[PDB]
């Protein structure tokens, strides 16, 4: 839960940084600046916000393959492990096995 | 108009540990239980601030100003009475001068022609009054850029308290063309330790200025060889650009300070933005 | 202008979602018919106390359950 | 299945547009029809504040020869508030007037007076060929000629030193490359385009750091609560719904932030309330349906928006389902909603939502 | 089968992208403009591309 | 090993590369043009790395 929610406040807080542009906000340069010159500086926000986005999802696909490795180890020894005894050494707890 | 004044203890300074005081708003927006972390002009924690007398004894240097100023005055009577801020203080270079009245401050950002030695002659006089008789603080004002004047306060001028509850602390900036001063009082049942513990600055009051200050010298109240005045002694230290991560409390006041380059917990809690660190 | 990067993100969320509801349902529904321990726990002298579910509670969580439920802003 | 389409939002109501309490008229003519203009090494400063502005009178008159905003578009001055107003005059010739523009090389540029690369004001610069130019030298206007270093944005100097430019210590009022670093220019009503004097004024202004101080139109509205309006209580526009707020500000407080990022609760100009801005309600839709093989009926789900604000509703910890009954029966699971909850198509026909049945029971 | 097809499907259609050119043909912007002032838009196709 | 290896190597050589600015030294972009529009070309090198 620490790391999951270690990584929204980082995309969050992406919101917070103009990436060349002349402000963070955008509902400030749509009403300081005319329409056609405008779009250079909304231009420069989309395309970090976007890769700061990209970046974000990227990690999750990583992340939630690691689960996915880990909800097969327990989905495994929910079955050898309660629904019968192992012998597998070392893989229900640590020594002979019972139930 | 101006009498030169030698009564006084010569004395060297001395040094003190500003164990964790001057911290101040930087900000005017609000906030609430959240760890805010910023760069900015402040007290370095655990310095060695210079404190000085002000009864017999008489101390008044002229001491230079870089960076802004921590001024802090523990006060019975409150016989400090305004300060002189500029480069030369010759009715070259637009002065700044906040005397305080008793009646209200007094904003004066013009050129002065000052004295010497210039003190507030507040007429030794026993008998229960002071009739001032002396304005020995500045000989003529050619020009007057700004002439600001607060609300007519009335503040205490008399005590002999064993304990000095008065302490007055003062911060003062000069930065894009604005000088701004923030303050704070409080009631300290201690006598001469500058209190150990923690407090704020409430922002008293940003004006636009536009001058080049490098020096200053307070000024207070007093006839001239010869005055009864009550305790007082003051503390100067100097500001230094530095980061702080503070605790903004639900209520908004600052509760905590930490810094960020004192030693390497400190670092270690700047970078973690929290309070507790953990092995 | 920049095409289907929107749809590409969410298609990716929404299978990220997806698989944890799975993963869920795999690990725990190795049973096809709830059972029921019965009234009676002479179970040769082995205190199950702890494990079996509570009865006297809001929810079936038996004590070990309830103590590392304990154990382990939004609006932002 | 269900899918997920169309991401909905509320829709505004109307505007307030409530400015600070209103006041006199800017003096801005008085700056730019001031009798005596100064030169470029002692430019002529002066601060406005606290007064109402207007840049349609400013812009639309054929009196001004030309302008340039480098930070704003001239159009719309007429909508923002600042902290505040500086504005610089003198006088050029008119060949170097292009390097008024912030980052740039020139002697009116590189020794005596700079812009930075941040800048936000407007310059706008004007002839008065007919009566700058004096036909018996109107010389007054000097300008620096040498410098021994390039100066910082906005540092003014007056210094007249003998600049040295040789070897030898500069010694006297005069020597060998020593020179007086003030040159004056030449204007005279025979002169030419290039080589005429401009009037030179340079209105830069700075946003926020204060309670707003310049404005323009007024039209003060009201302070309607809990309701989805547009605002701009001091040049802050948004989306919102508004009410009292129980949060301690003190005297110098508005624009809260209070976790991370946003404009959360804030005071207005014209009074002292201390309101608040949550957005309006907003959530993602949504469709449940049976393969479209069997049928054309259809549920909707509005995901976590209260039933009673999404304008056979059954809400569950989800959202707000509509288009289905809840039948008391426990069924397996086929369209999973979530949160306990699963959808199907029986039989007359229709789309029922019902809580899932782990499987049955056997003791 | 059905999610690799899909991949190169929204590969082969992201071709038709203005990236915020003023085409999406390479030759659409070679064969309108010159060399020395056309590189700007071919410019924004390969770092969106 | 080699694999390891051979990411790092590629990594370094990008250190080479133009980006489309004028130089990869950015000890050479300063001092061959004006401060204020010479931040176009840095800003491209760091898009770049
Ligand atoms: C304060 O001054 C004393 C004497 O000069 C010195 O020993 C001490 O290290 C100083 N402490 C600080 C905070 O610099
Ligand atoms: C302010 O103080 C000065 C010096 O004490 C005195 O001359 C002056 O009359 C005082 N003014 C008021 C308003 O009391
Ligand atoms: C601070 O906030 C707390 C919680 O809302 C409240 O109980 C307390 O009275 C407040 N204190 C002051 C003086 O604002
Ligand atoms: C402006 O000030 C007046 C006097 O305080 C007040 O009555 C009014 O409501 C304020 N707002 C306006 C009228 O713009
Ligand atoms: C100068 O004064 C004239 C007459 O009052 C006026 O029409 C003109 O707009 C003024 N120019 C400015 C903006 O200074
Ligand atoms: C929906 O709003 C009503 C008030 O209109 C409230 O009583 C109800 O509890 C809300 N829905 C929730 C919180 O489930
Ligand atoms: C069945 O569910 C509905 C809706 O929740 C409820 O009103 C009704 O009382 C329930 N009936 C039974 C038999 O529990
Ligand atoms: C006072 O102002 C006049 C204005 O002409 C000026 O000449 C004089 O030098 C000024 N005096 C001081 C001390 O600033």
């Amino acid at each position: 839960v620490n790391q999951n929610a270690q990584a929204l406040n980082t995309l969050v807080k992406q919101l917070s940084s103009n990436f060349g542009a002349i402000s963070s906000v955008l509902n400030d340069i749509l009403a300081r600046l005319d329409k056609v010159e405008a779009e250079v500086q909304i231009d420069r926000l989309i395309t970090g916000r976007l890769q700061s986005l990209q970046t974000y999802v990227t990690q999750q696909l990583i992340r939630a393959a690691e689960i996915r490795a880990s909800a097969n180890l327990a989905a495994t020894k929910m079955s050898e492990c309660v629904l019968g005894q192992s012998k597998r050494v070392d893989f229900c707890g640590k020594g002979y096995h019972l139930m | 108009q101006c009498v030169n004044l030698t009564t006084r203890t010569q004395l060297p300074p001395a040094y003190t540990n500003s164990f964790t005081r001057g911290v101040y708003y930087p900000d005017k927006v609000f906030r609430s239980s959240v760890l805010h972390s910023t760069q900015d002009l402040f007290l370095p924690f655990f310095s060695n601030v210079t404190w000085f007398h002000a009864i017999k004894r008489f101390d008044n240097p002229v001491l230079p100003f870089n960076d802004g100023v921590y001024f802090a005055s523990t006060e019975k009577s409150n016989i400090i009475r305004g300060w002189i801020f500029g480069t030369t203080l010759d009715s070259k270079t637009q002065s700044l001068l906040i005397v305080n009245n008793a009646t209200n401050v007094v904003i004066k950002v013009c050129e002065f022609q000052f004295c010497n030695d210039p003190f507030l002659g507040v007429y030794h006089k026993n008998n229960k009054s002071w009739m001032e008789s002396e304005f020995r603080v500045y000989s003529s004002a050619n020009n007057c850029t700004f002439e600001y004047v607060s609300q007519p306060f009335l503040m205490d001028l008399e005590g002999k308290q064993g304990n000095f509850k008065n302490l007055r602390e003062f911060v003062f900036k000069n930065i894009d063309g604005y000088f701004k001063i923030y303050s704070k009082h409080t009631p300290i049942n201690l006598v001469r330790d500058l209190p150990q513990g923690f407090s704020a600055l409430e922002p008293l009051v940003d004006l636009p200025i536009g001058i080049n200050i490098t020096r200053f010298q307070t000024l207070l109240a007093l006839s001239s060889s010869g005055w009864t005045a009550g305790a007082a002694a003051y503390y100067v230290g100097y500001l230094q650009p530095r980061t702080f991560l503070l605790k903004y409390n639900e209520n908004g006041t600052i509760t905590d300070a930490v810094d960020c380059a004192l030693d390497p917990l400190s670092e270690t809690k700047c970078t973690l933005k929290s309070f507790t660190v953990e092995k | 202008q920049y095409g289907s990067f929107c749809t590409q993100l969410n298609r990716a969320l929404t299978g990220i979602a997806v698989e944890q509801d799975k993963n869920t349902q795999e690990v725990f529904a190795q049973v096809k018919q709830i059972y029921k321990t019965p009234p009676i726990k002479d179970f040769g002298g082995f205190n199950f106390s702890q494990i079996l579910p509570d009865p006297s509670k809001p929810s079936k969580r038996s004590f070990i359950e309830d103590l590392l439920f304990n154990k382990v802003l939004i609006c932002a | 299945g269900i899918y997920q389409t169309s991401n909905f939002r509320v829709q505004p109501t109307e505007s307030i547009v409530r400015f600070p309490n209103i006041t006199n008229l800017c003096p801005f003519g008085e700056v730019f029809n001031a009798t005596r203009f100064a030169s470029v090494y002692a430019w002529n400063r002066k601060r406005i504040s606290n007064c109402v502005a207007d840049y349609s009178v400013l812009y639309n008159s054929a009196s001004f020869s030309t302008f340039k905003c480098y930070g704003v578009s001239p159009t719309k001055l007429n909508d923002l508030c600042f902290t505040n107003v500086y504005a610089d005059s003198f006088v050029i010739r008119g060949d170097e007037v292009r390097q008024i523009a912030p980052g740039q090389t020139g002697k009116i540029a590189d020794y005596n007076y700079k812009l930075p690369d941040d800048f936000t004001g407007c310059v706008i610069a004007w002839n008065s060929n007919n009566l700058d130019s004096k036909v018996g030298g109107n010389y007054n206007y000097l300008y620096r000629l040498f410098r021994k270093s390039n100066l910082k944005p906005f540092e003014r100097d007056i210094s007249t030193e003998i600049y040295q430019a040789g070897s030898t210590p500069c010694n006297g009022v005069e020597g060998f490359n020593c020179y007086f670093p003030l040159q004056s220019y030449g204007f005279q009503p025979t002169y030419g385009v290039g080589y005429q004097p401009y009037r030179v004024v340079v209105l830069s202004f700075e946003l926020l750091h204060a309670p707003a101080t310049v404005c323009g139109p007024k039209k003060s509205t009201n302070l309607v609560k809990n309701k989805c309006v547009n605002f701009n209580f001091n040049g802050l526009t948004g989306t919102g719904v508004l009410t009292e707020s129980n949060k301690k500000f003190l005297p110098f407080q508005q624009f809260g932030r209070d976790i991370d990022d946003t404009t959360d609760a804030v005071r207005d100009p014209q009074t002292l309330e201390i309101l608040d801005i949550t957005p309006c309600s907003f959530g993602g839709v949504s469709v449940i349906t049976p393969g479209t093989n069997t049928s054309n009926q259809v549920a909707v789900l509005y995901q976590g928006v209260n039933c009673t604000e999404v304008p056979n509703v059954f809400q569950t910890r989800a959202g707000c389902l509509i288009g289905a009954e809840h039948v008391n029966n426990s069924y397996e699971c086929d369209i999973p909603i979530g949160a306990g909850i699963c959808a199907s198509y029986q039989t007359s026909q229709s789309i029922i939502a019902y809580t899932m049945s782990l499987g049955a029971e056997n003791s």
